[PDB]
RNA sequence: UAAUUGCGAUAACGAACGAGACCUUAACCUACUAAAUAGUGGUGCUAGCAUUUGCUGGUUAUCCACUUCUUAGAGGGACUAUCGGUUUCAAGCCGAUGGAAGUUUGAGGCAAUAACAGGUCUGUGAUGCCCUUAGACGUUCUGGGCCGCACGCGCGCUACACUGACGGAGCCAGCGAGUCUAACCUUGGCCGAGAGGUCUUGGUAAUCUUGUGAAACUCCGUCGUGCUGGGGAUAGAGCAUUGUAAUUAUUGCUCUUCAACGAGGAAUUCCUAGUAAGCGCAAGUCAUCAGCUUGCGUUGAUUACGUCCCUGCCCUUUGUACACACC
């Protein structure tokens, strides 16, 4: 009957595609991984130390699949959160731009996304086909 | 052409627009199936339009809902209202009045907000206090 | 190249400044208001007053100097701004004209009650439904107070 | 609430909704007292309680007991509400709401 | 409260005094004739006047009314 | 889902950098008790020392603890990016340090003493016992001592 | 020819009668037109303290100016274009005509 | 002298004033009107700002 | 409170002998009746579910509900 | 009756102001007029997964059609309608039904007479008198101060943790504002842990920023009753941005330091439903700086549906040695 990413729940799809990318092992994880926090509004680095870049990659790949074209500033706003400003009230703070820009470049190098006209990154046809194949596998795993 | 109706449901700022056409039984919300609506503690709140009348009513039609505005729970309420109103409007236009009245009676007997929008609106905030009613703290000394 | 919000606020403040200028200089001419009409290639300023002959002067000399004044101040090109004078009707039904006439009577030395009853009688004779004039301040004493003079009926809310 | 009903059905094989309504019926306070003038000193006069107030005050006592016993505790709020409703449904007197109801009725009986 | 003021009451009595056989015991028709037979500046005030007129017609049908 | 049987090799109190580091708590939040070692620095040092971060502090090997303290004492050698360091571009040597257990109080005393001996306004403020960061002192900090 | 006429007043009735006589002149001349698109009314608010000094109850006061905007698309030759831009002059109604 | 009035008035309250009364304080700068709040309450009806709600 | 944070032989065979005869098993149940930490309780819950001694009822985060398997 | 709102009574009759009416706003309209600056469907072109035909998308010069959703203009609609109780059986009130809506439908705006020796001469080129007026109390320049800290008060903000913190995911608003002789709101690309830098771009704006992808919230984990991974005051070091200038730290960022606080005594504030409370956002101020304010939406309870006990207010009667009037 055919499936797509929209037929699969977001969490288990993202987990399955992140595990697939980690097993494939050609994503070029930048190297300052295990140093950084992913946001100025965060206070601790990601707890899943050896992963989390495949998680962010699967998340941004699925996000670009659903949208038309997404850029780094939209990604920074999407992943930014409430910063605790000590004794002053909380506030929305954008996430790290270097992490999102490098994961966009990594997805471009493995061929999932591409540069779009009207700016930003849109999903490529290869990205569409293998995200759809991952959706098929993770919807079949329960059978 | 294909028999079809368009309806909507509302709750606060959330609006859901539903296209109900003749089909084979797919219920989609924002392009995803009805079984993936985000607060799963509230998933039965959009299941209950289907459940009160039975799925045989939905076997021969298919419904696509796009919801915007508001927040998470209000979008859930707008989705259920749009789906129920779409089924009633389809049975009004292309099926008979007996079936339309039975659907309307079942939905009304369970929950009036399945068909009639909740009319509660925000009250504007007034100066001299944080909210519409609440005032700043008064001190005397 | 200006936004519509700023343009409409700007011509509102232009109207307010022009009205203040005209009520500052044309007080003894019975100046009763101003109206502005923008037109392709020309904007026209209609002064509504009582003594149009004093507003104009000989061959409209005061009109020419008023056009030149508003031109020099508001940076208009030659020919783009034009002023007309117009005799207002129903002078009794003009609160600004009545207030200015009462002001000049009090400055000349009329008694307060005589001036106020003159203006209320003139307004009531002019066909108004009601008139009310209030004079506040140091009236015949160092302690200030307020005097009210009314005729007819007036609503408030 | 969903977790609480699951825990109730696990701990006792009863219908958890039946356990909830038994808790409410058992811990509604049947007589109370109200303040009067009393000539410059507070006196309390025993009065009866309407059934709607019994339901309201039963719910308030049950949830206040659960919230207080869950505060600063390894037990979760769902667990604390589960044993609160179970003990109130038994009338076991280890329930906060049962003890509060008994204390209020005893004070009213003294102040008849 | 739903107490109607003397403008509504006086207009209703005048309307009944000079238009009794023309107007009916139904609010919709009383509204539709009141808007053309009287000059009322507000739709709300016209509705209130027509409603009190209909109420007084029911009163008149159940025996005579003083005033 | 993985339970393990620990033996008698667990220790409850262990001694690093003249500090009684408690066992029984996980290694990064255990190492935060060393003064000059916070949560970010301890997390990064444990990652660079390649220990299981899930492990409690008391059940780690002596070589693992020595590797941890060696990395803490020389962070720039083990590729700590130098903006983690709490004493960088220091006023005397010019090099980036990360002060540790007693050195943090020693260097704080050094900094305050330098400010006092040149009679800078911050040093005079520290000598008096007042707030030095420009806060209003009219209403707060009344029982500050 | 692709002309667009934009009307941006604060006076609703004068705006509507200017729009009405433009569109009836267009249908009298049998010109194909996109009808008067009415943009969202933009409300300009200014909130101030009522008092000139600063004592008493803190009473606030919001003033607002409402801007109403409409536009009509016309496909008409140039002589009717000049006659349209020469007719329909109204005080308080700001009219502008643009081509292409 | 060139020392007179030499201090910059490019930003802050010393750069702006009420266009009516030349007051530095209480200025409303919204929509570029630059009128102090008291003068604005006097001339709001002339400008076009009205009270409705 | 001095809840055990690593487990040894007596704690292991104790939990293996009396996580049965518990009607309701959860993190706080294990913490209260066996004096182990919450982390050991979560690990032990997953382990006992994987062998199958306790049967899950609902397996939410922040609240785990297990019964005995018979 | 919310109301000197009315039914009525009646040495008064007829009126006027206030109240109400009114006006603005929020709710309804598959009825009208329309829309390439709002959307939807179909047809072109095209991607992926499937296999007759399907599903999810991309592309507006690719055209056509429509107006449900959106925006206005013009209108309609509620008048307590109908029915049943109750009341001299009048004005009205109570319940149920229908209805988008039935506490004057909700919220405002406007708002009388008489007054206070209320506040304001530091908003005003509004002002009388008094003072000063050239080593001026005018004005400008430089540097300080308005922030100074033994203490005592009033608004508030963060919290004392598991109904939580942290980490990954999920992922949704409404009100608004924005650059011309200027340099505003800024997408996208690149560099940087970050703050930020840089190259461009769209937008004088229902078009662009902006779906303002907000936060609380959800879901999986980590922690685990330990002032603890609660809390983040006070400090140290370094990197940036605004600005002529940041030293008494302008703010932002990074690492380190890690204090009180274990739910708060007498007292005392506010509040009746989309309200309280939680949660953030825009705007004002504004070169930079929100723990403030004015609005806006998101999540959404409990408990009244009363009374005159306290504190007050209105009307009538009554007493008074009060009239600057019980201070
Ligand atoms: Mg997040
Ligand atoms: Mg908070
Ligand atoms: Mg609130
Ligand atoms: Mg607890
Ligand atoms: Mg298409
Ligand atoms: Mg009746
Ligand atoms: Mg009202
Ligand atoms: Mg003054
Ligand atoms: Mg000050
Ligand atoms: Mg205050
Ligand atoms: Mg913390
Ligand atoms: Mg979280
Ligand atoms: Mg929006
Ligand atoms: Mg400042
Ligand atoms: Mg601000
Ligand atoms: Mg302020
Ligand atoms: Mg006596
Ligand atoms: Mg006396
Ligand atoms: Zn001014």
């Amino acid at each position: 009957p055919g499936v797509s990413v929209r037929d699969v729940a977001a969490q288990d799809f993202i987990n399955a595609y992140a595990s697939f990318l980690q097993r494939q092992g050609k994503l070029e994880v930048p190297g300052y991984v295990d140093i950084v926090k992913t946001s100025s509004g965060n206070e601790m680095p990601p707890q899943d130390a050896e992963g989390w870049f495949y998680k962010r990659a699967a998340s941004v790949a699925r996000h670009i699949y659903m949208r038309k074209q997404v850029g780094v500033g939209k990604l920074n706003k999407l992943y930014g959160g409430a910063k605790s400003r000590g004794v002053r009230p909380y506030k929305h703070i954008d996430a790290s731009g270097s992490i999102n820009r490098k994961v966009l470049q990594a997805l471009e190098k493995i061929g999932i996304v591409e540069i779009s006209p009207k700016g930003g990154r849109r999903i490529s046809e290869n990205g569409q086909r293998d995200l759809d194949r991952i959706a098929a596998q993770t919807l079949e795993e329960d059978e | 052409a294909v028999p079809s109706v368009q309806t909507f449901g509302k709750k606060k700022s959330a609006t859901a627009v539903a296209h109900v056409k003749a089909g084979k039984g797919l219920i989609k919300v924002n392009g995803s199936p009805i079984t993936l609506v985000e607060p799963e503690i509230l998933r039965f709140k959009v299941y209950e339009p289907l459940l009160l009348v039975g799925l045989d009513k939905f076997s021969n039609i298919d419904i696509r809902v796009r919801v915007t505005g508001g927040g998470h729970v209000s979008q859930v309420y707008a989705i259920r209202q749009a789906i129920a109103k779409g089924l009633v409007a389809y049975h009004q236009k292309y099926v008979d009045e007996q079936s339309k009245n039975e659907l309307k009676k079942a939905f009304t007997s369970y929950d009036r907000t399945l068909l009639i929008a909740d009319s509660r609106r925000p009250e504007p905030k007034k100066f001299g206090g944080k909210g519409a009613r609440s005032r700043f703290q008064k001190s005397y000394r | 190249l200006i936004s519509k919000k700023r343009k409409l606020v700007a011509d509102g403040v232009f109207y307010a400044e022009l009205n203040e200028f005209f009520t500052r200089e044309l007080a003894e001419e019975g100046y009763s208001g101003v109206e502005v009409r923008v037109t392709p290639t020309k904007t026209e300023v209609i002064i509504r007053a009582t003594r149009t002959q004093d507003v104009l002067g000989e061959n409209g000399r005061r009109i020419n100097e008023l056009t030149l004044l508003v031109q020099k101040r508001f940076k208009y090109a030659p020919g783009t701004i034009v002023l007309y004078a117009e005799r207002v009707q129903d002078r009794g039904l003009s609160a600004v004209a009545q207030a200015e006439s009462m002001k000049f009577k009090l400055l000349n030395g009329l008694a307060i009650r005589r001036a106020a009853y003159g203006v209320v009688r003139y307004v009531m004779e002019s066909g108004a439904k009601g008139c009310e004039v209030v004079v506040s301040g140091k009236l015949r004493a160092a302690r200030a107070k307020a005097m009210k003079f009314a005729d007819g009926f007036l609503i408030h809310s | 609430i969903k977790h609480t009903l699951d825990i109730i059905n696990v701990l006792t094989d009863q219908n958890p909704i039946q356990v909830v309504v038994d808790a409410i019926t058992n811990t509604g306070p049947r007589e109370d007292t109200t303040r009067v003038g009393g000539g410059g000193a507070a006196r309390r006069q025993a009065v009866d309680v309407s059934p709607l107030r019994r339901v309201n005050q039963a719910i308030a006592l049950l949830t206040i007991g659960a919230r207080e016993a869950a505060f600063r505790n390894i037990k979760t709020i769902a667990e604390t509400l589960a044993e609160e409703l179970i003990n109130a449904a038994k009338g076991s007197s280890t329930s906060y709401a049962i003890k509060k109801k008994d204390e209020l009725e005893r004070v009213a009986k003294s102040n008849r | 409260g739903r107490v109607r003021t003397k403008t509504v009451k006086r207009a209703s009595k005048a309307l009944i005094e000079r238009y009794y056989p023309k107007l009916t015991l139904d609010f919709q028709t009383n509204k539709r004739l009141c808007d053309e037979i009287a000059t009322i500046q507000s739709k709300r005030l016209r509705n209130k006047i027509a409603g009190y007129t209909t109420h007084l017609m029911k009163r008149i049908q159940k025996g005579p009314v003083r005033g | 889902s993985l339970v393990v049987q620990e033996q008698g090799s667990f220790q409850h109190i262990l001694r690093l950098l003249n500090t009684n580091v408690d066992g029984n708590i996980k290694i990064v939040y255990a190492l935060t008790t060393i003064k000059g070692v916070g949560r970010r620095y301890s997390n990064l040092v444990c990652k660079k020392a390649d220990v299981d971060l899930h492990k409690r502090a008391g059940e780690l090997t002596q070589e693992e603890l020595e590797r941890i303290v060696q990395i803490m004492q020389n962070p720039t050698h083990y590729k700590i990016p130098a903006w983690f360091l709490n004493r960088q571009n220091d006023i005397t040597d010019g090099k980036d340090y990360h002060t540790l257990a007693n050195n943090v109080e020693s260097k704080l005393r050094d900094d305050l003493e330098r400010l006092k001996k040149i009679r800078a306004h911050r040093g005079i403020r520290h000598f008096w016992g007042l707030r030095v960061r420009g806060q209003h002192t009219k209403t707060t900090g009344r029982r500050r001592a | 020819i692709k002309i667009r006429i934009t009307l941006t007043s604060t006076k609703v009735k004068q705006l509507e009668n200017v729009s009405s006589n433009i569109v009836k002149n267009a249908e009298q001349h049998n010109l194909v037109k996109k009808g008067p698109v009415r943009l969202p009314t933009k409300v300009l608010k200014i909130s101030t303290r009522k008092t000139p000094n600063g004592e008493g109850s803190k009473t606030w006061e919001t003033y607002e100016m409402r801007i109403h905007k409409r536009y009509i698309d016309l496909e008409a030759p140039v002589q009717i274009v000049k006659r349209i831009t020469q007719i329909t002059i109204e005080p308080g109604v700001d009219v502008e005509v643009v081509v292409a | 002298e060139n020392v007179w009035f030499s201090h910059p008035r490019r930003y802050g309250k010393g750069s702006r004033q009420c266009r009516v009364c030349s007051s530095h304080t209480g200025l409303i700068r919204k929509y570029g009107l630059n009128i102090c709040r008291q003068c604005f309450r006097e001339k709001a009806n002339d400008i076009g700002f009205n009270k409705f709600r | 409170a001095q809840h055990a944070v690593i487990l040894d032989q007596e704690k292991y065979d104790r939990i293996l002998k009396e996580v049965p005869t518990y009607r309701y098993v959860s993190v706080s149940v294990l913490v209260d009746r066996l004096k182990i930490g919450g982390s050991l309780a979560r690990i032990a819950l997953r382990h006992l579910e994987k062998e199958g001694i306790i049967k899950p009822i609902s397996k939410h985060s922040k609240q785990a509900i297990y019964t005995r398997a018979t």
